[PDB]
RNA sequence: GGCCCUUGCGGUGCUCCUGGAGCGCUCCGGGUUGCAGGUGCCCGAGGCCGA
């Protein structure tokens, strides 16, 4: 996984 | 070594456009990759780096690759025995019932 | 007439993350069979010392275990 | 799930209400989690955190005794949960798609697809695969799915079967797909050819396994109760376990690198 | 020409003396009659009709 | 990774027959025999005292 | 006695004693008494002797006399080599032990495997190929022998059903087999 | 009482959670570790015997 935290 | 050895003896149908896209991902500060380091200066890889480096980390867990990766009654499943018409020698199938004459006791022959 | 070890990483790797499982695949039968662990929890804690000569091995436990032996071959 | 900073492996069972964590080595009990209102309707595991779901929320049980984070928001229950590094995807009845940040709660993406059209019955993440997961339906198809682009990268025509199993076989693009008439299909998803077909007569497949000491095994179950173990190498059915379990098998997994 | 290896559990003990034994018409009951008053009857499984 | 454990041949180290002597490989580094002076003293005592 | 059935089990080949010691020598033709006082050379000398008897018997012997019975066979002793020289190695010597089958009741085959035996341990590393090459010959003496030169002492062992034959010394009966 | 390929009969090989006695793992965090005074311990064989 790489997804950003927030937004 | 070798030697001693001697001597004895497509295209992929789906692209992913930011794969392709060379951008750099922090394996510093990432729990799960901060283990995965080997040199100090790769704190922060590119893509294509990040692609074969995930490969081999699974190949060396999953211990290597296997040789599969690059009519018949044993493909499906089911019996192979089953029961004659004729009846069976050897053993006899038997269950004890009531006796014949329980409602009617006697002692004699 | 024999040379001593070496140990050296490629490209760049550290030799701090090489793990003993893949020292043993790449090293030959004989050295591979001295790497060993035994697992005796019940006793306590063990205090080991080899001979002057490296063939014996004697170990120690904290609850009263006392064992020596030869670890070459495996024979107590 | 294995754990860090202990090397060994712990199994994680439903037990109505709560849940129960056993080391392999052993069996033995380790922890006992606390009570939710609601019986637990699916399970997740990732390592530093256990996932339970019941009715229509959600919640992350650590050390795997006290509940750190809930997440709600949900209007039907959940049916699947996919743990995906530091979030969480949770797929709902009605079509939901929606993947949850674990600590700070909030909701970054959903999607929905259509009841009728797609119906999602099993979720699978690719390993060694950036931010993709596959996904199938009971109507047949299969969809690959990149979630930080949140577009569709492709879509397998598949079988008219329907797909009920999903599992990342020993390779780096080889999938093992179960169907409802009891064929395992195993498959290369990157360039879309069946490397073999294996078919079962008891029903559908409930769960699939790959054996990983050096023996190429394959194991699947069935509602019966069955397990039949196929040898991948020559593509042949080595032996049946009958009556490994009298009630249907629920799942069934191999130890890594261990018979 | 076999003799079946099964038939008579002498660790039991309830045969005894026989005097009379009989078939069913399609063989399905074996009957048979001691000195002591009981009518043993067996039934076998391979024969599914009376 | 290039790895390389010292392995001895034990056919070098251990004697072919019964009949053979055993086999003595020697070495004069100084650091495997110390207290060379105090060694070689004593030894010196003893011979006037035979 | 825990740590007993630790270091049985612990036990490898590799570590046997008798690689380390010469008052025992496993022979397949000799008393090890008579066995421990014999040199290499001898030994390859009678090697050598039943493969160019062998070679007029069956020309197709040839390919072995290269790896298996020359000088750099001599010279290597397969503890010092790493596991894939080892599996080289264990497939040469199963190529061998097949072709080896029809001939084992002739003396000239018996020669090659005493060489087999003095300098690789075929009775330590090879047990599956050496009982391989020998099973159909069972009802003979020389079977007897071949058993005899193994360990199969363990009741756990995959072969100690073959026990007897060795404390016995006689051939295996077919019923037993079968 | 029930047993129907049986036995008033016997034997084996693995599995079955250390009270203190396999501790330490959601997140957060670990970096600049920032010469008082001690003299111990051990050293007894004789039989209101039995065979």
């Amino acid at each position: 996984s790489t997804l950003p935290t927030c937004s | 070594e070798d030697a001693l050895l001697r001597r004895l003896r497509k295209k992929p149908v789906w692209v992913d456009e930011e794969d392709e896209d060379e951008e750099m991902v922090d394996m510093m500060n990432n729990r799960f990759r901060k283990d995965m380091m080997k040199n100090a200066s790769e704190s922060k890889l590119s893509k294509d780096n990040l692609k074969k480096r995930l490969k081999e980390e699974f190949q060396h867990a999953m211990g290597g690759v296997p040789a599969w990766a690059e009519d018949d009654l044993l493909q499906r499943t089911g019996n192979f025995i089953s029961t004659s018409t004729s009846l069976p020698r050897g053993i006899l199938k038997m269950k004890n019932c009531q006796h014949a004459n329980a409602e009617r006791p006697t002692v004699a022959r | 007439a024999e040379e001593p070890g070496f140990l050296e990483g490629e490209d760049g790797e550290d030799t701090a993350k090489i793990c003993q499982a893949d020292i043993v695949e790449a090293v030959d039968i004989a050295s591979a069979a001295k790497h060993f662990d035994l697992n005796l929890r019940q006793f306590g804690p063990y205090r080991l010392n080899y001979s002057r000569t490296g063939r014996h091995l004697a170990f120690g436990g904290r609850r009263g275990h006392v064992a020596a032996l030869d670890w070459v071959t495996k024979k107590l | 799930r294995f754990s860090a900073l202990k090397r060994r492996f712990y199994v994680t069972t439903c037990v109505g209400k709560s849940f129960h964590t056993y080391d392999v080595q052993k069996l033995s009990l380790v922890a006992v989690s606390n009570s939710v209102p609601q019986d637990i309707c699916c399970m997740a595991a990732d390592g530093r955190l256990v996932f339970a779901a019941y009715g229509n929320v959600f919640s992350a049980f650590a050390r795997n005794k006290e509940i750190v984070h809930t997440f709600k928001g949900h209007k039907a229950e959940i049916h699947f949960l996919q743990p995906f590094g530091d979030h969480i995807i949770s797929v709902d009845t009605d079509g939901i798609l929606i993947i949850w940040h674990i600590y700070s709660e909030e909701e970054y993406l959903q999607l929905t697809f259509d009841k009728s059209v797609f119906k999602i019955s099993a979720i699978l993440h690719p390993s060694t695969y950036l931010n993709k997961i596959l996904l199938g339906s009971e109507q047949g198809s299969l969809q690959l799915w990149n979630v930080k682009s949140n577009k569709l990268l492709y879509t397998f025509p598949g079988w008219k079967v329907g797909v009920t199993a999903l599992q990342q076989a020993p390779a780096v693009d080889v999938v093992a797909i179960g169907l409802m008439s009891g064929q395992v299909i195993i498959h290369n998803i990157k360039f879309n050819e069946t490397l073999m077909k294996f078919r079962q007569d008891w029903g559908p497949i409930t769960s699939i396994s790959f054996r990983t000491d050096g023996h190429p095994v394959m194991a699947a179950g069935s509602p019966c109760g069955h397990i039949g173990l196929w040898d991948l190498e020559d593509k042949k059915l080595i032996n049946q376990m009958r009556n490994a379990h009298s009630t249907a098998i629920a799942g069934l997994t191999f130890l890594h690198r261990e018979p | 020409c076999t003799v079946f290896s099964n038939f008579p559990v002498i660790k039991n003990k309830n045969i005894s003396h026989v005097h009379t034994m009989d078939f069913s018409p399609r063989s399905g009951y074996f009957a048979l009659g001691n000195e002591k008053g009981k009518a043993l009857m067996y039934r076998l499984h391979h024969y599914s009709d009376f | 990774m290039k790895v390389k454990m010292l392995s001895r041949n034990p056919d070098n180290y251990v004697r072919e027959t019964k009949l053979d002597l055993q086999r003595v490989p020697r070495n004069y580094d100084p650091a495997l025999h110390p207290f060379e002076v105090p060694r070689e003293y004593i030894r010196a005592l003893n011979a006037t005292k035979l | 006695t825990s740590l007993a059935q630790q270091l049985q089990r612990l036990a490898l080949p590799q570590s046997d004693a008798s690689l380390l010691s010469r008052d025992e020598v496993a022979s397949l033709l000799f008393d090890p008494k008579e066995a421990a006082t014999i040199d290499r050379d001898t030994a390859f000398a009678i090697g050598c002797t039943g493969l160019e008897e062998l070679l007029g018997i069956d020309p197709s012997f040839e390919q072995f006399e290269a790896p298996l019975f020359s000088q750099l066979a001599k010279t290597l002793e397969r503890s010092v080599q790493t596991k894939a020289v080892n599996k080289q190695l264990d497939e040469n010597i199963s190529l061998f032990l097949i072709h080896l089958s029809p001939y084992f009741l002739l003396k000239p085959a018996q020669k090659c495997l005493e060489w087999l035996i003095h300098r690789f341990h075929i009775h330590l590393y090879n047990q599956d190929s050496l009982i391989a090459c020998v099973l159909p010959y069972h009802e003979t003496r020389i079977f007897v022998r071949v058993i005899q030169l193994l360990k199969i002492n363990n009741s756990k062992h995959r072969w100690f059903w073959l026990l007897p034959v060795k404390q016995s010394g006689v051939p295996l009966a077919k019923g037993t087999l079968i």
